[PDB]
């Protein structure tokens, strides 16, 4: 039926984002307390996001688990 | 009979396929199929596919590590790669919500317990708590 | 004792363990005990030999 | 100490490159000077690669752009590769002959490494005198900008 | 904290595909591993941040 | 008659609930309210 | 020794019963997705227009509800279910309610599914589900749910 | 029966103890929890 | 005037053991390299999972394990090393355990490097280590460990 019309939409999307560049990159602790022996742990990293516009690729394709959401146990 | 299915009961057997390298197919929920391998060599990891299709000239399986949960395995169905049949050209599927009439003109509902067929192609189903067979015709299938 | 705590569970910071059962056995007999003793009293049935 | 660590990526004809800005701060009586070089074995940094092959440099062995430590993930067009057909050298990277002309990406773990680019708020001073038997001059700590 | 604050995010990491043509230097413009992009990509990790 | 006792506990197990997400609608709504202080600004004294 | 079957609280899906109660005045209760529970009225008197409150519970001589003026819309109606005042209740929350289907385990160790016709409630205040095709009535326990 | 007594120490001395390198591995592990408050805006609140 | 010996905690390598003890319910304790030791168990019922507890001692009657649900990995398996949690215990973190190659002093004066084939403790708790070709048990100060 709408051969030669126009079609518009309005469509919501999942967000998304890529590692534009990383900030403050390391922080860290020697942690030694109420620890065998002295520790090297690193701290959170700053991320500069950049959203995907330009190039848009669908959403991963994660591995399900079988286990039922919300499962009654008795 | 048909030989479209042969699942795996037991996880051990699983393992012990794994062991012998032999790829497996595990299925999903609304969701695509899966290849599971183990990986060759000195490290010993689990390794996935999102093909499906056979190797060949033309088509070759890409494979990556990823940390598969039992879960996945012991509840979802799984079969070996090599002898799965695609499809079984029937109305409904195995394991699928129907409903039907009893002896006593009686509606009740249940699930397909086995997918039959003749020699002239004519399918026959058998459902839950129903010995006797039933036509594709008398069967309803259950809107989700 | 939980009713009273209606709203409040006790459970291990570390780990998500909640105590048990005895333990609230093992208090309540120390709280009829100290009971016992705070009003002069013999509280529980039992036989005496006087 | 270091601070306000950067990993400033700019992207250009030529390509990539990495560049950023780093703030240290030294021990007392230390006189870095310019040009100066760190490096913090403690710290891995993830890179990214990708070479190409043929007949030549599978004999000579692979030049690599960084430094290695240990290697993440390796691949070419035929899937992943195992260690039982890559061997390094000398932070050069040998294959068989399997892969005489694919193509080899590699996901790379190497040392954070810095270079005393200027030298800030460069000296700072103390007449330390109390509990002394004389007057004492200690230089404070110097600030690197990495 | 950070658990506390974060939001559930899927963190999938970054790598060159083998499809990048050995000349020129750059992308097919269509494969499954990457779509036109230069850069595929590993399966991903589920992940707070 | 009889005394009121606690008794024993009714609630079951429950493993791995997922989240609540608010379903997008055109359909209207009624925005639940809360009757409570109001903040002002005194425009007399502002004029003063 | 038990007590009689209760009656689920029938969900109203065509728009004129619903009009028509409302013109009637008879109170209506409307689960809305985003935001709860809310009741429906018409006003009284020759200034008709309709009126919310979420006063939710049955009247009660020291629990009067409050009425404020809405203007509720048909989509509204439409596409959220509403129920009668006057049935809708927390005397029976049943897990399992009539015509849903669920899996019960039959004495030849075959899970079969079926939907529940009726239930009835005992001294206890258990949950006797009945199932077509069987006349022994099964417990909360046994049975089980489905889910797309 | 016999008394509880402290008796003598028993840890050795150890010298030069180097320091604890988390190790890469692409296999899962699982995230030692801590239960305990958590913090919360007023959305509710936030409407009014 | 001694103690018999005590048995060591087999490290389980074949993951077929494993996933068979694991299915037959036989609780399995995992040494994560990153975050520590953990238990892991097959839930009981027909609502078979895996489960995760962190409650890391031998189970008593005034201390009872919690157990929550994890989906365990098979590389996590693999890579790390597994303990049958009946065996694994506090009661000998043994510096020396069996198998391994340490160096002992020989009565010529002449070190020699040697692998304890038996090990067994005293009333003193102290731990007596067999070493072949030779019959006398050595002691803890006596021996030392070389290592790469
Ligand atoms: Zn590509």
């Amino acid at each position: 039926k709408y051969e030669n019309h126009t079609v518009t939409l309005k469509i919501l999307m999942t967000l998304r984002y890529v590692v534009s560049d990383i900030l403050k990159e390391s922080r860290y602790q020697y942690t030694k307390f109420n620890q065998p022996k002295s520790k090297f742990e690193n701290l959170p990293q700053k991320l500069l996001l950049k959203r995907e516009d330009v190039i848009v690729l669908q959403d991963p394709y994660k591995v399900n688990d079988g286990i039922e959401e919300d499962l009654e146990i008795q | 009979p048909i030989q479209d299915a042969k699942p795996i009961d037991d996880i051990v057997d699983i393992m012990t396929y794994l062991k012998n390298g032999k790829v497996l197919r595990v299925k999903q929920d609304n969701q695509g199929d899966i290849l599971v391998r183990m990986s060759p060599g000195k490290h010993k990891f689990t390794e996935v596919s999102r093909d499906l299709d056979k190797e060949s000239f033309y088509y070759k399986r890409h494979w990556v590590l990823y940390n598969v949960s039992v879960n996945s395995l012991i509840t979802f169905d799984v079969y070996l790669d090599e002898e799965y049949s695609e499809t079984t050209k029937v109305k409904y599927p195995k394991d699928t919500i129907v409903e039907y009439t009893r002896e006593d003109q009686e509606k009740d509902v249940a699930m397909i317990k086995e997918i039959l067929t003749d020699n002239n192609g004519n399918y026959f189903y058998a459902l839950i708590g129903e010995t006797m067979l039933f036509d594709e015709n008398k069967l309803n299938k259950v809107k989700d | 004792v939980k009713a009273y705590m209606f709203g409040i569970v006790v459970q291990n910071p570390d780990t998500g363990q909640p105590m048990g059962d005895e333990f609230y056995n093992h208090i309540l007999e120390r709280a009829v005990g100290k009971a016992e003793r705070a009003l002069d009293i013999s509280i529980l049935p039992d036989t005496q030999h006087e | 100490a270091i601070q306000s660590q950067e990993k400033g990526t700019n992207q250009l004809d030529i390509g990539i490159l990495d560049t950023g800005t780093a703030i240290g701060t030294t021990q007392l009586e230390k006189r870095i000077s310019y040009r100066d070089r760190f490096t913090v074995p403690e710290v891995l940094m993830p890179q990214q690669m990708i070479y190409f092959v043929n007949k030549d440099r599978i004999k000579k062995g692979i030049p690599l752009y960084y430094d290695v430590k240990e290697i993440t993930y390796i691949a070419t067009q035929d899937g992943t590769v195992y260690e039982e057909d890559y061997e390094i050298k000398n932070n050069r990277l040998y294959l068989n002959e399997k892969y005489e002309n694919h193509t080899v990406t590699l996901k790379i773990l190497m040392t954070l490494r810095y270079v005393v680019s200027d030298i800030l708020k460069e000296s700072r001073y103390q007449y330390t005198k109390f509990n002394q038997p004389k007057s004492k001059f200690e230089n404070l700590p110097q600030k690197l900008l990495l | 904290f950070i658990n506390d604050r974060g939001i559930k995010v899927l963190w999938e990491e970054a790598y060159f595909c083998p499809c990048l043509n050995p000349d020129t230097g750059h992308p097919r413009v269509d494969c499954p591993r990457c779509h036109g992009k230069g850069i595929a990509y590993l399966p991903p990790k589920e992940t707070i941040m | 008659e009889k005394p009121y006792m606690i008794g024993a506990n009714s609630n079951p197990n429950v493993i791995n609930k997922s989240t609540t997400y608010t379903t997008t609608t055109q359909a209207d709504e009624q925005d639940k309210p809360k009757y409570t202080t109001r903040l002002e600004f005194d425009t007399i004294d502002m004029i003063r």
